């Protein structure tokens, strides 16, 4: 029946490890998220205005 | 009869891991790690700060407690002393201390 | 605000410098009975749609003009000549072909400024490197890209036509042969949309279809449209297979890690280390889960015994290309790096060789 | 096994696999928002549903509870504590009041609207997971609507006081609003003639007449600012809880709007949520409304249906296991 | 056994009377979906923060009375009807602030005894003085405060809001123009450590500037909570070079040099000496190295050749100012002094001002 | 030129080389003399001669007998020449300066080693886990200590020292087995009891309701085999018995069971200092080994501490070495190489030297 | 010397790791100055010549004068104490103990290879030294190939893969035949 949809459809769900790998549930804060986009960015800045010819 | 009795009794994997005797990391994982951990003891200790450093940060104190207990009690004397001994309002007006008569008004 | 466009071969990835996300990604089609995107597909009905992009280069100027305006006027909303502009290109970009694109920038689209990246580079920017080896597959194209210090090394860059969408169109074979017809365009969406969903690779092929054949296990169940339930099995790990073995659908050509690892091997052999330990993965046909794995395994087989390997594959790297214009395009030391109006108007087309490396 | 719904209004209860909770009763004030804050009272609340409203022993039963989004991990503790230790169940477990609510329509995923008596949640879920970093939460619900009706009845000079009148005018609620589909048009058509004007007929048998105050009643689902709230409305709140969530299942949201909740029941809602979400979204975005007949009860019959299921069997919380871990055991067990 | 509250910008100290030190130290904020100080922080995601006591007087008496509550409750575990309590007050704090502070010790929390101390007075009490200078520097506010016989001399007052907390966000930005970036809230609080830590007073500041100009010798190195490690150089001086040269943070204001100096010269010229031969340093903001002589150094400059200066900063001087009031409220002579709450029934808020000076 | 580390416990020496992850040789620190042998060789004969402790709470008391396992470490277990080999001493918490000066005098004149270091041992076990601040607490065979330790310094107001350890809660476990009804009276038997102890006991989480599971069921319960044979049933004597630690009360003592010892250390300490001690609390010693405690040690100091403060317990499986660990790794560190006392320093200054150059 | 100098700046390499860290300091950022007072004096002038390293542990260091310093020791062994000559010198007293006739063509064909000559610069620098040194109207070229760090194993590789070099080889029976001393005869 519909309960049978249900079923399988309750059956198939992945793990939340599996969401995560996927970016559907995220694994930091959007503070987080910007330290590390700041990180990024300075380290980028620097190798950057390093960067030979 | 006795082997049933020594398989009731067996420990978790995690329980062997726990008494270091199941390694939880390969060897070349474990030289890594002391590798690290030396070159982490190596910075720290580098800048490591010295007693006086340490004394004026208040972290390890160099008196006595015996010492720090006659401070504290020749303090509290002379304070007590001072303060029964505080000039009244008027006597520091009249010395021109106190510049405005609003100051200390309601006492 | 600065923008960022990600022009992939089947999607237009498009925002804002800046941000942690695109603002509008969309298929990468125009309809002619003018319809672009995703009003395309829903138009696509009425009219026939052509792909103004394949395997990552552009080969059709008006339709790709088309592409760009809706980007700019109904996606996001804003006026071009407002707006510094940074667009994606692929490895081995011929040289007219970013002139092209650089002409069409600022003289149809009066853009104040402009820049091109190549795409992997960006991906590779967007973990915060400027060495390492990039594996960027698409809906198009896969690539191995080589770089150092920024700079892609053209030389060691291997290129295979073999992307996400030759992977649907395996996935639509292969669940025929199990018995389920999907031939039409829309039962193609479906396929797409169970390989994204369903779809993942084996650490090991042969242990993997063992089993697949001893049990159920593996087996998955996908509800269509209509209602109707259809179970999958060794099909989920069939379809991305192919990337390592591309004989599936009847090519010559190495596998995905065997191109990383002959990549590899064509760059100066210093260098090579930091080759070995800066894998990064990008575009959205690296997303089916164990795909990392499964390259450790493949590299760590191929490299010698003490190399140090690293497969860099953050969850985000579906769209890691545009992140990585999106944090180049914010950083306060590019912004002299802009091709500007005034000096366009100096060079002309050649000034983007001079200016973009 | 048994259905517990723990309402902050209506505590809905049951036995697993029928179509209706057996009890419906009024929790009577222990929950506040959807969150358990007297526990002496809510233990009451539990003994009144198991001995006088069921006539069940507790220890012979499975027991589901419902919780609220956003439920603090020490709440959620608290209950199977309770649970395991004071009612002696064999088996219990707790999922979110959403995640039923979109079970019982047979999706997995979706954006649940679950609007009840005493407070408004916005609920992406994908997979059966609620994604906790995308939920809203309103603090405008049903009872809030009673209130502002007695307020804008007392406009049309009726006079509703007492709680008793209260109860009548939420009665009146019930039975005689809905949501405008234009409310500018609406109020004009209001003021243009007596076709919107419904008549109630009190206990007393007094007949009282009701114009545009039928819709704009629930017009503050849409509007907060009816009341003085600075919050966004319902619509934009689900348009809010649908972007912070991931790109790709967005789609998959915007498609999948299930409603639950009593305050949801006014005719029209559907209509204008379809119409606001439409003027949020971008203009290709596929957008469904899912708003069954059951919905007022729809949290527990999905609960019902859950605790119904073979395969759910193996989820239940054992009361061994719950021996063996405490109250840390729901967290890993029920999600 | 007495209490003593002293109610700081940025920290909360309290304990009770004769302890050497504040048994219960937490920062003073009040948070709304009630949670108060560390708790309300980790919940601080969760919701809205707000800081009753700003440039040290008190704003939100609501919000005053959650910290009260949780002081007197949570932190101590005692019950306030119990204790004759002790609190401090900023200088120059108004009137009929004191008044509503004396008013809800009274008819909210019921104590028997109560009393109103100036900060800085309570600081020089510390150190068994009656008589001198306070330079009292704490998170949000700093003040130069002359006393004679246990008077503060109100006209000659200096208030500067210049504190710790413009000096931590001063660091924060003079380290992300070094590279390493410190914007979040987390790393705010990491910005503070590494301040508090690392950073020192320069004797000559032109001299270690070109000390750190020529080597590597003054840098030294902070550990992340992630195990990465930064490298902090002349930050370690310019930081709190800020006090004495506001001029840092675009502040036109005198130094605190310069303001214990003008201060100095406000008072009557027969207790200058006085002064001048009895400066006492309290708050978090003079426990940086160095401070001590070169506020030595800056103050011979000021003063006339001849006169005598002594700069007195004990080890302690963070918490001096608790410490002062935990001396006061346990000295017998001070059992009078208190306000009784008969008392306060009789003279209402108003008794206050006789009682406490 | 390889250095050698000695960990000279109450009841263990743990002997080997600098670099070695873990000790080459573990033995007894037991000196029989007939009615010379040492460690193990001197328990086979214990029958035969009498026994003597040269280190007692961790501080040395006998200093022949002292001599004599030092000599069996070197020739016997490590097989090495003391001339060649510089060598790191551990020693315990508090530890008078006599006793260390003579450390001094008789490594170098005695047994005439090129160099010499003593640290103390708490803070050995805070550097193998590659810190340097933090709080210890060290518990062995024959004393249980706290020691803050800032920046390498340990913090002497601070440290507690209890006299309860791993051979007391032996005794328990022998007193409390025996009330059950198993004789546990003999000295062969004791040493049984302790095999039961380092194979069996654990510290529960909860004491409490642990009893209340021991009482319910017989799911707690385990079985061990006596070397007669004989099968005995052990119950909640598997976490009564550790459970001293806690709850000193159990054998008659006044003391503050670790936790409440750890808290006082911490508050004995300066504030600002505080929260890095809560957050690096490392455990060390073979009276540590017990599944669970590191989390219950974590519950209690949670409940202890202010609510929002962030605890951290590290208990890694090796710790019950650790300590020799930490010389192994400080010994082998290259910066560490000016830091050794060398022979003709003490020459020059005497025992004094170890004092302004050991700290 | 490099790790001599950076210590004298008052950055602390005395460990091994840090020996290694040093040594890819002075693989990546060094180089040889065409006019060492020249380059001493733009280093002292302005920040143009320092560059940064970011080394694993994250930390952060800024190198200078070390840059050319360091390789400079090269053509001044004088910097470690050294009494010997340069490499140009070297180069040319080499030069001078051959037989005049092929001077000329040893001037000519100067080859670099080794790691120690991959400094950039190094090439310029030797040529303006040997042409400081050689007869004025001499011919001078100095050939320093990007493959140079490993040219010797590239020369091997060649010369082994050469057809004629078939009959060079010492094969296991000569061996057996004379031992040890056929090397001699056969490799030169
Ligand atoms: N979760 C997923 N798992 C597997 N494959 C996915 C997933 N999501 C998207 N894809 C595939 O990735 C492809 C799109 O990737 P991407 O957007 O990187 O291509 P593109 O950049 O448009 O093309 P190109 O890189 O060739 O220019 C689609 O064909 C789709 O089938
Ligand atoms: N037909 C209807 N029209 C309008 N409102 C209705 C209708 N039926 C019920 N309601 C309202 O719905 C509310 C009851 O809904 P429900 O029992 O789902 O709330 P709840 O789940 O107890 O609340 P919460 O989720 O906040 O605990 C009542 O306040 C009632 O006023
Ligand atoms: N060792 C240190 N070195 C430098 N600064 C420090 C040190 N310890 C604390 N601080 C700073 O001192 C400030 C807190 O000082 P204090 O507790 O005296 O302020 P307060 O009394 O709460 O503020 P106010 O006096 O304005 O009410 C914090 O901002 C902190 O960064
Ligand atoms: N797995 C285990 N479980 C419980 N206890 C154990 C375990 N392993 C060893 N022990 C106990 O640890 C003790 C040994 O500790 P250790 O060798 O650290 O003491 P020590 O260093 O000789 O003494 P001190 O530190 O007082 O000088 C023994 O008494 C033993 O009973
Ligand atoms: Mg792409
Ligand atoms: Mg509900
Ligand atoms: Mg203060
Ligand atoms: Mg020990």
């Amino acid at each position: 029946c519909r309960k049978d949809s249900l079923a399988i459809k309750l059956s198939n769900r992945p793990s939340k490890r599996e969401l995560e790998e996927k970016n559907i549930l995220p694994r930091q804060t959007d503070e987080e998220r910007l330290e590390l986009r700041q990180q990024i960015g300075t380290k980028l800045t620097r190798r950057l205005s390093q960067r030979p010819t | 009869d006795s082997l049933a009795i020594k398989l009731s009794n067996r420990p978790s994997k995690r329980e062997l891991e726990e008494k270091n005797i199941l390694p939880r990391q390969t060897d070349e994982e474990r030289l890594e790690l002391r590798q690290q951990i030396g070159t982490k003891l190596t910075r720290r200790l580098s800048q490591r700060p010295t007693a006086e450093e340490l004394e004026q940060r208040n972290i390890l104190k160099p008196r006595n407690e015996q010492e720090e207990q006659e401070e504290k009690r020749e303090i509290k004397r002379r304070l007590t002393r001072k303060l029964s001994q505080r000039p009244t309002v008027e006597e520091l007006r009249e010395r021109k201390i106190l510049i405005r008569f609003s100051d200390y008004v309601e006492v | 605000t600065a923008l960022v466009c990600d022009n992939g071969s089947g999607l237009v990835k498009a925002g804002f410098a800046g941000d942690d996300a695109p603002r509008a990604v969309f298929p990468s089609i125009v309809g002619r009975p003018s319809y672009v995107g995703d009003e395309a597909q829903s138009k696509r009905g009425i009219l026939t749609l052509k792909y103004p992009i394949e395997h990552g280069i552009i080969t059709n100027w008006d339709d790709m003009e088309k592409i760009w305006h809706h980007t700019f006027y109904n996606e996001l909303r804003v006026a071009p000549e407002e707006h510094p502009t940074l667009l994606t290109e692929a490895p081995l970009n011929p040289k007219a072909n970013r002139e092209k694109m650089t002409q069409i920038m600022f003289e149809t689209f009066n853009v104040p400024a402009m820049y091109v990246a190549i795409q992997a580079v960006l991906s590779l920017y967007a973990s915060g490197r400027t060495t390492g080896i990039v594996l960027d597959s698409g809906d198009g194209v896969t690539h191995n890209v080589p770089i150092y210090e920024g700079y892609a090394l053209p030389h060691a860059i291997m290129r295979l036509d073999l992307a996400g969408r030759d992977l649907t169109d395996y996935l639509m074979k292969i669940l025929t042969e199990r018995g389920y017809s999907f031939v039409t365009t829309a039962e193609r969406e479906i396929v797409r949309d169970i390989k994204e969903k369903l779809c993942y690779v084996a650490l090991d092929f042969e242990n993997e279809m063992a089993t697949a054949a001893s049990s159920s296990s593996l087996e998955k169940s996908y509800e269509l449209p209509d209602g109707q339930v259809i179970t999958i099995g060794n099909e989920r790990f069939r379809c991305p297979e192919t990337l390592f073995q591309p004989s599936f659908i009847g090519m010559e050509s190495a596998g995905i890690h065997e191109t990383t690892y002959n990549s590899i091997m064509k760059c100066d052999i210093d260098i090579r280390k930091d080759l070995y330990a800066n894998n990064v993965m990008s575009g959205g046909t690296t997303m089916y889960p164990g795909i990392a794995d499964r390259m450790q395994k493949e590299i760590t087989a191929l490299a010698p015994s003490t190399m140090k390997i690293k497969i860099i594959a953050p969850p985000e790297r579906k769209y890691s290309v545009w992140i990585g214009g999106s944090i180049l395009a914010s950083l306060s030391t590019f912004q002299q790096m802009w091709i500007t109006k005034q000096e366009y108007d100096e060079a002309g087309p050649s000034i983007v060789h001079r200016k973009c490396f």
